[PDB]
């Protein structure tokens, strides 16, 4: 009969042009996480940026996410090379993937790379940027470590000095202006969209309309359709209003 | 456990040596493409740090049991790197070998004749002038000063490399150079340190005929040339080969044209009328490879690399070669103007390169070649595909028709075996001559005698007058005096036309192999890239078994290359008589 569409209220564009547009980004091997909530998120412009040297969506299509919602959003962002993104994601292995950063399989987000030879590297070579080569353990999904201890390779204790058989795990990234592909800095950011129990926060790009009793009519709220008679009290409560609705097959 | 212990220096390492590798390299180019001040010290810092670290990488990995580590990858890496070279002697004794060499080096460098030096004028006046008496003069000239300034440098210089390497578990230096060809671990693969004076004498046993053809028919048109001066017997002259040191005869291309009345193919002015800007030059090079199925070139190779002089203000090496500086940078270093040369040049530098961008995979350490001989075959295999009238005529440089008489023909082969197959008698005796002294069965007293004999027996060259045993002969050649090996040419020069055959039976072409194309044949380019693509984490047995399905050298290709030429001079030289006498002197 009829279509309705509703979803919360927002007016506050979603802060993406500061963590892709950051001054300078982290290491690779320690990281910072953004957190993003109660926005409203145009995914167009940044799939149609037309300067992004890879954008590849997994668990959801990277079209469709402009009309649905999640609880929040995490961004990450740091720098690796040319050769190391195809590392990062889901069910990859190597020195990145195991030491630095690996996903979880039940991924729900997407990855952007993009190059930034003109601004990371320099003539001389770039030390800022480090990796980590050695680690007792591969990382668990999402971890974070940061300690610089001697890691041990033989039987005696180095005792926290630069000895044999003992290694500092921090290796230095060079950069130049005259590298390869494969070696130049790439600017690296992956979204997770995280989803739970509590309602929605970051929605839109999407118009609302008024809401109807009776009639049986279509509908989505927020983001999940349904078919049905809406009555006053399998049943959805309203994101603008916090009223218990009831649906009944007509 | 070691091998992990191993594996964990082995990945630090490669990391290290890469970063260093890519500082003193680029150092190493700066100073190349801009010879001023302040860019010497920069390479000698750069230089002497990455020496320092390799040294102390040494003294490291020293420490590490050899023999237990088992991956047959990680055990050569470490052994390898594990090469004391000259750490073994004392301190005064290394300081004084280097004082050695480095008088040596300059005394080389430095000859007077009289004014007159080595490079340019005394090559010219030998290349062309054509007198005996002058030649004569300045051969004797050059020999009784290089040879007399240099005889105790050689003799210390002997015996303390033997004694050095007699230090390191080895035989004798010579066995030391030898080494090179080794490989172990591999059943069915095997390679001992002996074979290689084999399969050098007995594969030059086979080549025989040709070269005494070729001789015999040099020797009758030298005749021709100086008709009162050779015995019909006799062997020819050392200062008539027209060459300094008679390693290369092209230079008696002009005495021995077999047939005057059709020139060769020169298509200089086809490049110089359709003016070629010296950029397509290398445009038609990258197209050619990437016909033939091999990668196209990184993107900033066009723009690092340098290819025309900076100009006459700024002073550049026009020296050409092909720098692989590590973390995919690849530069070519040529000065390019219109020349046939400087196509064939350039198709070999971008040989260089496509080798190198295969391996790239590989660790630091098995960057390199399978043996010193892989790099240069398949470099001159390119040009001796683009110089073939079939590729030339595919460009439009060349006229669609011409003429394709068998004069051409005849004329090209004997000009390529002038080169080809004069020169591996020469580099085979001195290679057995130095073996053989520093092996010590020479005695002192015995070198020049011996010396002489050698090149009476072998090479068929006779000297003009005695010389006693203060003179010393074979000190005067660049690599003898500079501390290099010599017995990379002669194997090259077999492995060029093994690989040559292979591709081309490969790429299913019928005819003679001597006008064979391998453009336009991506079996052949998968064929050949399967073998670069290997690096040095192979023996070199088995990579030379991915390309011509054999484990060892042979000259038999080489021998059906020449095969027009061979029955041509076969019927020439008919009449005439075949052989030398080592008896009869020029004086
Ligand atoms: C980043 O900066 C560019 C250039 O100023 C601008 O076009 C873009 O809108 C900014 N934001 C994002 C998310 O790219
Ligand atoms: C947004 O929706 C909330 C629902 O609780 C409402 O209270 C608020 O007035 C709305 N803001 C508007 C209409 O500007
Ligand atoms: C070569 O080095 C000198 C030393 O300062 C420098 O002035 C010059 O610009 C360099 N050449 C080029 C082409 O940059
Ligand atoms: C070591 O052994 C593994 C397992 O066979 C092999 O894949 C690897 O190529 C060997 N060499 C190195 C340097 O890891
Ligand atoms: C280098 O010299 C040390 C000195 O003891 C020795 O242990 C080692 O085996 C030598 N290595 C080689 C390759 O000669
Ligand atoms: C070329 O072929 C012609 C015709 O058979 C022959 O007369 C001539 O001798 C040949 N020339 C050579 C150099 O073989
Ligand atoms: C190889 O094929 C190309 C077609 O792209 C052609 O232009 C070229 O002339 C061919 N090469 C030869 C040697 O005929
Ligand atoms: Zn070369």
């Amino acid at each position: 009969t009829e279509s309705i569409v509703r979803f919360p209220n927002i007016t506050n564009l979603c802060p993406f042009g500061e963590v892709f547009n950051a001054t300078r980004f982290a290491s690779v091997y320690a990281w910072n996480r953004k957190r993003i909530s109660n926005c409203v998120a145009d995914y167009s412009v940044l799939y149609n940026s037309a300067s992004f040297s890879t954008f590849k969506c997994y668990g959801v299509s990277p079209t469709k996410l402009n009309d649905l919602c999640f609880t929040n959003v995490y961004a990450d962002s740091f720098v690796i090379r040319g050769d190391e993104v195809r590392q990062i994601a889901p069910g990859q292995t190597g020195n990145i993937a195991d030491y630095n950063y690996k996903l979880p399989d039940d991924f729900t987000g997407c990855v952007i790379a993009w190059n930034s030879n003109n601004l990371d590297s320099k003539v001389g070579g770039n030390y800022n940027y480090l990796y980590r080569l050695f680690r007792k353990s591969n990382l668990k999904p999402f971890e974070r470590d940061i300690s610089t201890e001697i890691y041990q390779a033989g039987s005696t204790p180095c005792n926290g000095v630069k000895g044999f058989n003992c290694y500092f795990p921090l290796q230095s990234y060079g950069f130049q202006p005259t590298y390869g592909v494969g070696y130049q800095p790439y600017r690296v950011v992956v979204l997770s969209f995280e989803l739970l129990h509590a309602p929605a926060t970051v929605c839109g790009p999407k118009k609302s309309t008024n809401l109807v009793k009776n009639k049986c009519v279509n509908f989505n709220f927020n983001g999940l359709t349904g078919t049905g008679v809406l009555t006053e009290s399998d049943a959805v409560r309203d994101p603008q209003t916090l009223e218990i609705l009831d649906i009944t097959p007509c | 456990t070691i091998e992990e212990q191993a594996k964990t220096f082995l990945d630090k390492f490669n990391h290290e040596a890469e970063d260093l590798f890519y500082q003193s390299s680029l150092a190493s180019w700066n100073y190349n493409t801009n010879i001023t001040e302040e860019n010497v010290q920069n390479m000698n810092n750069a230089g002497d740090k990455w020496s320092a670290f390799l040294k102390e990488q040494s003294t490291l990995a020293q420490m590490y049991p050899l023999q237990e580590i088992q991956n047959l990858t990680v055990k050569l890496q470490l052994q390898a790197l594990q090469q004391n070279g000259s750490s073994v002697l004392s301190e005064d004794k290394s300081k004084r070998l280097n004082t050695i060499l480095n008088t040596m080096s300059t005394i080389y460098s430095t000859g007077k004749v009289c004014c007159l030096l080595l490079e340019p004028g005394l090559n010219e006046i030998m290349a062309n002038s054509l007198d005996y008496n002058e030649r004569l003069w300045a051969w004797e000239s050059w020999r009784s000063e290089v040879g007399k300034q240099l005889r105790p440098l050689y003799e210390e210089y002997v015996v303390l490399k033997n004694e050095m390497a007699r230090a390191n578990h080895y035989e004798d230096y010579g066995d030391y150079w030898r080494g090179d060809y080794e490989v172990n671990g591999v059943d069915g693969y095997d390679y001992s340190r002996g074979q290689l004076i084999e399969d050098v004498e007995h594969t030059f046993e086979e080549i025989k005929p040709l070269y005494e053809h070729l001789h015999a028919y040099v020797r009758a048109k030298l005749m021709n040339a100086y008709p009162s001066y050779i015995s019909p017997i006799g062997c020819l002259p050392a200062h008539l080969l027209g060459d300094m040191w008679g390693r290369f005869w092209t230079n008696l291309y002009s005495l021995t044209v077999p047939f005057g009345q059709k020139p060769n193919i020169d298509v200089t002015d086809a490049m110089v009328d359709q003016a070629w800007d010296a950029q397509r030059i290398f445009k038609e090079a990258e197209k050619f490879f990437v016909s033939v199925g091999l990668p196209n070139m990184t993107q900033g190779f066009w723009e690092n690399s340098m290819l025309t002089d900076p100009g006459n203000v700024q002073k550049a090496v026009c020296h050409p070669t092909a720098w692989d500086l590590g973390k995919g940078d690849f530069r070519i270093l040529m000065c390019t103007k219109v020349t046939m040369d400087d196509f064939l040049t350039a198709h070999h530098e971008m040989g260089h390169i496509q080798y190198d961008m295969a391996y790239a995979a590989q660790p630091f350490l098995l960057r390199n070649g399978a043996n010193e001989g892989f790099h240069e075959a398949v470099g001159e295999i390119m040009s001796l595909s683009a110089a073939t009238p079939k590729h030339l005529k595919s460009i439009g440089l060349l006229s669609p028709d011409f003429q394709e008489d068998n004069e051409t023909e005849i004329n090209f082969l004997l000009k390529q075996a002038l080169t080809i197959v004069g020169t591996l008698p020469f580099t085979y005796m001195l290679e057995k001559w130095r073996w053989m002294v520093f092996k010590g069965e020479i005695p002192k007293d015995q070198w020049m005698k011996k010396w002489w004999e050698m090149k009476r027996e072998i090479v068929g060259v006779v000297e003009p007058v005695p010389h006693d045993e203060t003179y010393c002969d074979p000190a005067s050649l660049f690599h003898v005096s500079n501390d290099y090996s010599f017995i990379r040419y002669y194997t090259r020069t077999l492995y060029q036309f093994q690989f040559q055959e292979a591709l081309c039976q490969a790429a299913k072409h019928e005819g003679p192999l001597h006008k064979c194309d391998i453009s336009n044949s991506t079996e052949a380019g998968q064929k050949l890239f399967n073998m670069l693509r290997l690096g040095k984490s192979e023996p070199w047995t088995l990579a030379l078994e991915n390309v011509v399905g054999a484990k060892n050298m042979n000259v038999r290709p080489l021998l059906n290359y020449f095969e027009p030429l061979f029955t041509w001079l076969k019927d020439q030289n008919k009449n005439s008589f075949v052989g030398w006498s080592t008896d009869w002197s020029p004086y």
